[PDB]
RNA sequence: GAGCUAGCCCUGGCCAGGGUGAAGCUGGGGUGAGACCCAGUGGAGGCCCGAACCGGUGGGGGAUGCAAACCCCUCGGAUGA
RNA sequence: GAAUGCCGGCAUGAGUAACGAUAAAGAGGGUGAGAAUCCCUCUCGCCGUAAGCCCAAGGGUUCCUACGCAAUGGUCGUCAGCGUAGGGUUAGGCGGGACCUAAGGUGAAGCCGAAAGGCGUAGCCGAAGGGCAGCCGGUUAAUAUUCCGGCCCUUCCCGCAGGUGCGAUGGGGGGACGCUCUAGGCUAGGGGGACCGGAGCCAUGGACGAGCCCGGCCAGAAGCGCAGGGUGGGAGGUAGGCAAAUCCGCCUCCCAACAAGCUCUGCGUGGUGGGGAAGCCCGGGUGACAACCCCCCGAAGCCAGGGAGCCAAGAAAAGCCUCUAAGCACAACCUGCGGGAACCCGUACCGCAAACCGACACAGGUGGGCGGGUGCAAGAGCACUCAGGCGCGCGGGAGAACCCUCGCCAAGGAACUCUGCAAGUUGGCCCCGUAACUUCGGGAGAAGGGGUGCUCCCUGGGGUGAUGAGCCCCGGGGAGCCGCAGUGAACAGGCUCUGGCGACUGUUUACCAAAAACACAGCUCUCUGCGAACUCGUAAGAGGAGGUAUAGGGAGCGACGCUUGCCCGGUGCCGGAAGGUCAAGGGGAGGGGUGCAAGCCCCGAACCGAAGCCCCGGUGAACGGCGGCCGUAACUAUAACGGUCCUAAGGUAGCGAAAUUCCUUGUCGGGUAAGUUCCGACCUGCACGAAAAGCGUAACGACCGGAGCGCUGUCUCGGCGAGGGACCCGGUGAAAUUGAACUGGCCGUGAAGAUGCGGCCUACCCGUGGCAGGACGAAAAGACCCCGUGGAGCUUUACUGCAGCC
RNA sequence: CGAUGUCGGCUCGUCGCAUCCUGGGGCUGAAGAAGGUCCCAAGGGUUGGGCUGUUCGCCCAUUAAAGCGGCACGCGAGCUG
RNA sequence: UGGGAGAGGGUGGUGGAAUUCCCGGAGUAGCGGUGAAAUGCGCAGAUACCGGGAGGAACGCCGAUGGCGAAGGCAGCCACCUGGUCCACCCGUGACGCUGAGGCGCGAAAGCGUGGGGAGCAAACCGGAUUAGAUACCCGGGUAGUCCACGCCCUAAACG
RNA sequence: CCGAGGGUAGGGCCCGUGACUGGGGCGAAGUCGUAACAAGGUAGCUGUACCGGAAGGUGCGGCUGGAU
């Protein structure tokens, strides 16, 4: 049936996107997170 | 005057519909309609703070002119009377001598093909505007401003109209649509005679279709909820209310009035409604 | 976290084909004028059959499954909330 | 050495289940170390409103070619969406951007918030909406509206000519709109041809024919032609369109009006450019100077912004046109012609799936367009089939039990069973006919029947064309023929009578409940006078609503019909300027501490003093409540009647063993051979009752009862048959579980249900197909129950607080 | 209680005997026939239906008779629900 | 043809008296009601009095033994619209008449539907009395209804 | 072809009958009250509405077939 996963390059970039992060505090921090974890990408890879 | 239908479904039975024979003009004046934001009762933070709205037929908003006083002493002749589904009264073409041209809610016995006017010096007749002190006392009166050059505000809708009463220095008396006794100022602007399509009431909605045509989605008793949800939630089976009849808000829905007693309006209400 | 689900907003799209034959309109009859009646036209409807489509009633299977909800037979609705 | 321990390794079940739709295969010839599986051919089956084609998402080299077979592929593999390498995606016109707005997002101004931040007009962003200029064909192993060919067009820049008051982020018009039905004319598409072109073909008994087979077109600028859309002309005045305005609006007058004219589309034709089958032969060559014609059907698409009706009343902005402002009129703009200029991104391939979402090459999920033919009334239904695409990535045998899906059945015909569960039956169309009841629509497909093919003859009207032939669409009558049977195959209601519940269409527990539940029109109560009430928010601000009491919020009830009785004592709510209590504060009689004293400091009575509560009334479609005992009539029996205790008042109408009745299968009647269910009555109603509505109610229902008819494999009572499994052989090869095991029965015993202890009996060692009685078999640290001074949701006149309100 | 699935039905039996029938008996208030009661006996048999989830029970029509119990109120890794 | 009387009917408007209520004033110990009472109302200031305002219904005198209408029925006043009738003149038509089964229309009150309205009155209901009882007559309350519009009802001691 | 009739199916009319239920007529001396006839102790009758153990009562309009 209809799967939880429906993917669309849009709504990834818009809701997980690196603009989206920066806009609010709460994006922000989770990007200063991942930069000292150390991630090698710190948002998800949306090829647009 | 509201039209019957034979029942050929369930719904056609009870279903009735407005004559609509004093219509002349069927689609709006491009000039003078702007188009309708729907909110299905959500406000600027996304959120339902008016229950049960949504989803009904698209609209355009015709502009309605509630001041008429803005253009004292230019007659303007009644072009047409047209549909507006912004109200429940019937709205009137004018086209003013001087090329302008606006629309007002049409009061009843209102004809196309007639002059109007609005002035201290304007005529007692069905469509004319003026201040309130300058109307006669014990005539019908319709779209009466409640503060000077604020904007028409009482007896809008389909039928309502507002009898004077008396005057009272700068204050003259109304009885308003509910029968509320009240002093409104007598600069304030006001239309003589009622507004029209009074068997708007007369309407049978028929079916749910309808309300859901209004943009009115269905309504749910609090007795049918869950304590989570409302007072009247929860049971065993069926239950009487089990305490004051209550809101979605605990507050009680039986009698309880809710009027701010100390509003400065109270210094101008004569008498509270009737019945 | 509303790319699932729920409601709402905006903007688009879809609904084969066949039944039934509301109002009105017309002519005719009727009457003081009417109501009204007959035929024709007309094509209304949370109207009927039935796909596409939306569902999921009953039964059988499946049960370390083809599938962490599926398959078969049957079945609700399908111009409307 | 144990923690259902953790990590890893390896076992057991086991050569076991399975190897993913039952649409299906066979042979020949190839290649190769190796072939059921790759290639080629022939034969067979399968999809064909797809299982074919084209888009869009999403995926991201999976595309093409070469070379490979370790792993991946459920077997195999020489193959591959796998490994390696090389190649491949070309645009001013397709799509998006350099254009426009929608919701929404953002947001100079402004507002708000401890901070972070929240709003917010303009403006900006935001598209599958608006707007904008490319069609036919050819070419590559792989791209093509992109390269190429033919014919077209758009914008920018500059120039030349002609014309004009030119000029805009400013005014205006326009853009610009719903639902249902729908006219005329076209086109897409299809059908037919005894006409036109074609390599051929004559079989097997006949046919050398008006034979079979194949094909009979696509695009096209100007002009013209047919069909539409859009559109009055001119003048005079003018206070309005936030400056102006010759425009627009308003007013008057003249002339044109269903034309015409102008303007714009569609279709046709059109210079020219293409295409071009079967068959035969090695994707190509031929066919072939291919032919490219007539008739019919005909869109839901085109003309289109057409027409009609209806109510629920149907985006915006730009492009475009017009008007004028500063300014400028050596300019500028428009028009025509010419040259020059025209950027960025996508373009491969999959795309109902082996490339997307489901861990899988997964029987599921996935929006748009095209979707041929014949017949069955129609159709996208159904059967077959075209173009095209597949035979579902384990096979070969065998012909047991048993399972699945399916076929049939003597006599019976619901006797099955909780229940006709299931499966029969019925089944489309035409015609005949059709009950209670009814809200007059319905009930109704009621029920029940008849017809249905093929041939010949006679005939009625319609469309097209021309009125005729032709094609084509609806029919009418008469005579016949055949079979068991003519919607001969496929798709296609079983029916009725009587209850309960709910009026109804709808809605719901995604993944055990679709209902009597929720909703619903409708009724009532109640709040709300607008900076409304109410809601969200600390606020600003929103929603309510650009609404105004015929409106908006809350609550119950739930179409309609007839109705909704008595109690205000308690609680709520409403009203009550008296009275009573009542906090801070006011007041300061009167004391206290300290100092030599002025003074400083502390306590503090009367009295004044809100809301709230007390108190007085009201109020039921407010929360709610609506009795007990004794006696009595000239047979008994029963009480119209009386007595008395209590209450705030003692249940009214109507219903009643009921979705309600404990005793209960109450009793009587009906139905049945027999009826704890059903229906109708009765009334000692454990414990109905009137908007948590009462009693009815036509219509409706995948709701839940009872009865009958029809018909049956449900059953007496089973039998046989089909296929897919199970079984045997080759290939691949799991799982839960598992203290170790050399793992029998009885009667005992044992922590009370023993393969394991005792006694006795029985038993050669090991398998395979089967059945499930046991191993207190597996699975899940019982979801019941208790326990924990364990947790969570909920409630309230439990405690306490907080928002909110006063 | 780190789970011994709980009623009834269906299917499949097996056992006990305090025996419903069939066989053998003694007593009888046994004339016969047919009964009553007790003794022996477990070999075989012990029906089809209406009602209810029912076990039971009542009822219909039969019968030689329409027995009573146990087997985890026998039997859900056998089915039903 | 020319006249006359009339609450004949329908529509819109309108005038004063009275009752209830509300606001202000003034005043205080009761008012109200009955056969007598009580319920009820009143120091929370009632009743009685004055001024003001709202609202509904009914029209005193004239008024009569009266008038009109087919009946039911119709009463402040003004205007519009319309019916019937009587009289005079003796002008016109020339039996065109009487009745009337069916039909159709009208039809007091009460009642019914949808809206509106609501002062007074008042079924039902409540209370106080009376009484053996009092589901009555009497008293205090009191909802439908009484009123308006429209649509049904179609009955009567619709009687002379 | 028609055809007695037989059969399946659905209607109409009448008659008999039915648990139970509705009143009605009638039947010397049962019970409750006393509505009517006198102003019958509230004048009566009345159409209707609602109520009440029962006669009745009450509202609304109507009649005198009402006393004084
Ligand atoms: C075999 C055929 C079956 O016999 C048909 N019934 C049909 O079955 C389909 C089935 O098709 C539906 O089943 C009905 C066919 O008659 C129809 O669904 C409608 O059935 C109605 C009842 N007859 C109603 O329930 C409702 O209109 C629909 N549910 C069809 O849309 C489809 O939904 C299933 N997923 C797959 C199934 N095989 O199509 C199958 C072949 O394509
Ligand atoms: C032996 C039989 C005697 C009987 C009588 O013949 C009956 N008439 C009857 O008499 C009763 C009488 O009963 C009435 O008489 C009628 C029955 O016969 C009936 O009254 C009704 O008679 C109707 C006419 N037949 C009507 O007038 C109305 O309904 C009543 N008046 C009964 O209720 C009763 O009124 C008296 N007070 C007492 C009297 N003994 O009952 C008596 C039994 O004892
Ligand atoms: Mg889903
Ligand atoms: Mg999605
Ligand atoms: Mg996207
Ligand atoms: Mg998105
Ligand atoms: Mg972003
Ligand atoms: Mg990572
Ligand atoms: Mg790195
Ligand atoms: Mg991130
Ligand atoms: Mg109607
Ligand atoms: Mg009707
Ligand atoms: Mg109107
Ligand atoms: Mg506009
Ligand atoms: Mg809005
Ligand atoms: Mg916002
Ligand atoms: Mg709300
Ligand atoms: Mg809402
Ligand atoms: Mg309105
Ligand atoms: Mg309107
Ligand atoms: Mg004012
Ligand atoms: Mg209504
Ligand atoms: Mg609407
Ligand atoms: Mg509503
Ligand atoms: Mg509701
Ligand atoms: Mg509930
Ligand atoms: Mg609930
Ligand atoms: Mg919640
Ligand atoms: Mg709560
Ligand atoms: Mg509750
Ligand atoms: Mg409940
Ligand atoms: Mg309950
Ligand atoms: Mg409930
Ligand atoms: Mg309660
Ligand atoms: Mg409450
Ligand atoms: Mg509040
Ligand atoms: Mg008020
Ligand atoms: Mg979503
Ligand atoms: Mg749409
Ligand atoms: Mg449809
Ligand atoms: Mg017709
Ligand atoms: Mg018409
Ligand atoms: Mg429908
Ligand atoms: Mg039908
Ligand atoms: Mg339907
Ligand atoms: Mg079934
Ligand atoms: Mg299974
Ligand atoms: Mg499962
Ligand atoms: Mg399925
Ligand atoms: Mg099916
Ligand atoms: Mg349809
Ligand atoms: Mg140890
Ligand atoms: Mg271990
Ligand atoms: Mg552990
Ligand atoms: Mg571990
Ligand atoms: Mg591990
Ligand atoms: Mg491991
Ligand atoms: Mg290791
Ligand atoms: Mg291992
Ligand atoms: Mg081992
Ligand atoms: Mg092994
Ligand atoms: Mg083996
Ligand atoms: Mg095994
Ligand atoms: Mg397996
Ligand atoms: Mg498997
Ligand atoms: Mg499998
Ligand atoms: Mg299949
Ligand atoms: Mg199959
Ligand atoms: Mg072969
Ligand atoms: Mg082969
Ligand atoms: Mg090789
Ligand atoms: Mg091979
Ligand atoms: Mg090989
Ligand atoms: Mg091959
Ligand atoms: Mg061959
Ligand atoms: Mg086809
Ligand atoms: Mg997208
Ligand atoms: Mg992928
Ligand atoms: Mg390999
Ligand atoms: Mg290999
Ligand atoms: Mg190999
Ligand atoms: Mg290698
Ligand atoms: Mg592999
Ligand atoms: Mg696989
Ligand atoms: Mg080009
Ligand atoms: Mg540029
Ligand atoms: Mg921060
Ligand atoms: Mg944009
Ligand atoms: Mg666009
Ligand atoms: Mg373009
Ligand atoms: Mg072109
Ligand atoms: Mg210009
Ligand atoms: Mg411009
Ligand atoms: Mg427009
Ligand atoms: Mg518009
Ligand atoms: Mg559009
Ligand atoms: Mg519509
Ligand atoms: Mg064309
Ligand atoms: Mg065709
Ligand atoms: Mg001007
Ligand atoms: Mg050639
Ligand atoms: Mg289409
Ligand atoms: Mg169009
Ligand atoms: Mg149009
Ligand atoms: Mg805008
Ligand atoms: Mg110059
Ligand atoms: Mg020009
Ligand atoms: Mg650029
Ligand atoms: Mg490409
Ligand atoms: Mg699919
Ligand atoms: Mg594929
Ligand atoms: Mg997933
Ligand atoms: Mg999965
Ligand atoms: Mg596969
Ligand atoms: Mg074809
Ligand atoms: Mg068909
Ligand atoms: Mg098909
Ligand atoms: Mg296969
Ligand atoms: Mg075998
Ligand atoms: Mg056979
Ligand atoms: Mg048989
Ligand atoms: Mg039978
Ligand atoms: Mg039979
Ligand atoms: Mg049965
Ligand atoms: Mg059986
Ligand atoms: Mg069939
Ligand atoms: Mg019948
Ligand atoms: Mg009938
Ligand atoms: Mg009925
Ligand atoms: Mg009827
Ligand atoms: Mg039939
Ligand atoms: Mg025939
Ligand atoms: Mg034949
Ligand atoms: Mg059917
Ligand atoms: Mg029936
Ligand atoms: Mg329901
Ligand atoms: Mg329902
Ligand atoms: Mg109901
Ligand atoms: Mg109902
Ligand atoms: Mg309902
Ligand atoms: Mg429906
Ligand atoms: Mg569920
Ligand atoms: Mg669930
Ligand atoms: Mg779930
Ligand atoms: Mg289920
Ligand atoms: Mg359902
Ligand atoms: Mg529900
Ligand atoms: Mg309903
Ligand atoms: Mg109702
Ligand atoms: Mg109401
Ligand atoms: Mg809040
Ligand atoms: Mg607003
Ligand atoms: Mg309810
Ligand atoms: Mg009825
Ligand atoms: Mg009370
Ligand atoms: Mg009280
Ligand atoms: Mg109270
Ligand atoms: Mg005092
Ligand atoms: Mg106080
Ligand atoms: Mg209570
Ligand atoms: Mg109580
Ligand atoms: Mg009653
Ligand atoms: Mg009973
Ligand atoms: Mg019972
Ligand atoms: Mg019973
Ligand atoms: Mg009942
Ligand atoms: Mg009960
Ligand atoms: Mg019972
Ligand atoms: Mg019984
Ligand atoms: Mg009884
Ligand atoms: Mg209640
Ligand atoms: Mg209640
Ligand atoms: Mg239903
Ligand atoms: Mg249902
Ligand atoms: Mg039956
Ligand atoms: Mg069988
Ligand atoms: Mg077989
Ligand atoms: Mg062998
Ligand atoms: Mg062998
Ligand atoms: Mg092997
Ligand atoms: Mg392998
Ligand atoms: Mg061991
Ligand atoms: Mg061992
Ligand atoms: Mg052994
Ligand atoms: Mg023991
Ligand atoms: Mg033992
Ligand atoms: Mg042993
Ligand atoms: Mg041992
Ligand atoms: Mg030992
Ligand atoms: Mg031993
Ligand atoms: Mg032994
Ligand atoms: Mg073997
Ligand atoms: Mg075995
Ligand atoms: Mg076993
Ligand atoms: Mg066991
Ligand atoms: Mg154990
Ligand atoms: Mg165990
Ligand atoms: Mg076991
Ligand atoms: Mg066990
Ligand atoms: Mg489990
Ligand atoms: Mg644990
Ligand atoms: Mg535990
Ligand atoms: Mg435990
Ligand atoms: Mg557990
Ligand atoms: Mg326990
Ligand atoms: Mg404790
Ligand atoms: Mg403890
Ligand atoms: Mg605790
Ligand atoms: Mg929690
Ligand atoms: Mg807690
Ligand atoms: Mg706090
Ligand atoms: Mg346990
Ligand atoms: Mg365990
Ligand atoms: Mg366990
Ligand atoms: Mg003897
Ligand atoms: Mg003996
Ligand atoms: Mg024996
Ligand atoms: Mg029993
Ligand atoms: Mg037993
Ligand atoms: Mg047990
Ligand atoms: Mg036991
Ligand atoms: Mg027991
Ligand atoms: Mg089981
Ligand atoms: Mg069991
Ligand atoms: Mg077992
Ligand atoms: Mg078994
Ligand atoms: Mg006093
Ligand atoms: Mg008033
Ligand atoms: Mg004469
Ligand atoms: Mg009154
Ligand atoms: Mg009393
Ligand atoms: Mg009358
Ligand atoms: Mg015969
Ligand atoms: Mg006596
Ligand atoms: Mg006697
Ligand atoms: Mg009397
Ligand atoms: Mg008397
Ligand atoms: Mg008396
Ligand atoms: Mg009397
Ligand atoms: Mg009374």
């Amino acid at each position: 049936m209809k799967r939880t996963w429906q993917p669309n390059r849009r709504k990834r970039a818009k809701t997980h996107g690196f603009r989206a992060r920066m806009r609010t505090p709460g994006g922000r921090k989770v990007l200063k997170r991942r930069r000292q974890k150390g991630r090698w990408r710190l948002t998800p890879a949306v090829r647009k | 005057a509201v039209k019957k239908f034979k029942p050929y479904t369930p719904s056609r039975r009870f279903m009735t519909v407005a004559d609509f024979s004093e219509i002349t003009k069927t689609e709006p004046e491009k000039s003078l309609v702007k188009p309708l934001k729907k909110t299905g009762g959500r406000n600027n933070q996304g959120r339902i703070t008016v229950r049960f709205r949504g989803g009904g037929h698209k609209r355009l908003y015709r502009i309605i002119d509630f001041k008429r006083w803005d253009k004292v002493g230019i007659p303007a002749k009644v072009a047409a009377i047209e549909y507006d589904p912004n109200r429940s009264a019937r709205i009137a073409l004018l086209h003013y001598v001087d090329g302008e041209k606006r629309y007002i809610i049409a009061p009843d016995g209102l004809q196309v093909g007639q002059q109007v006017v609005a002035g201290p010096d304007a005529p007692i007749q069905v469509g004319n505007a003026l201040p309130l002190r300058f109307i006669p006392v014990g005539t019908v009166v319709h779209a009466v401003e409640l503060e000077p050059k604020k904007g028409a505000k009482l007896a809008r809708a389909a039928g309502t109209s507002a009898q004077i009463q008396g005057r009272e220095g700068d204050y003259v008396i109304l009885r308003l649509p509910s029968g509320e006794l009240r002093k409104v100022h007598g600069e304030c602007y006001a239309t003589v005679g009622a507004v029209g399509n009074a068997d708007h009431k007369n309407i049978v909605l028929g079916k749910a279709g309808r309300s859901r045509w209004l943009g009115r989605r269905p309504h749910v008793r609090g007795a049918a909820m869950n304590p989570v949800d409302h007072p009247h939630g929860g049971g065993e089976g069926r239950a009487p209310r089990g305490r004051p009849p209550a809101s979605p808000w605990g507050w009680q829905t039986k009698g309880l009035k809710t009027r701010k007693r100390r509003k400065p309006s109270s210094r101008f209400i004569i008498a509270r409604r009737k019945k």
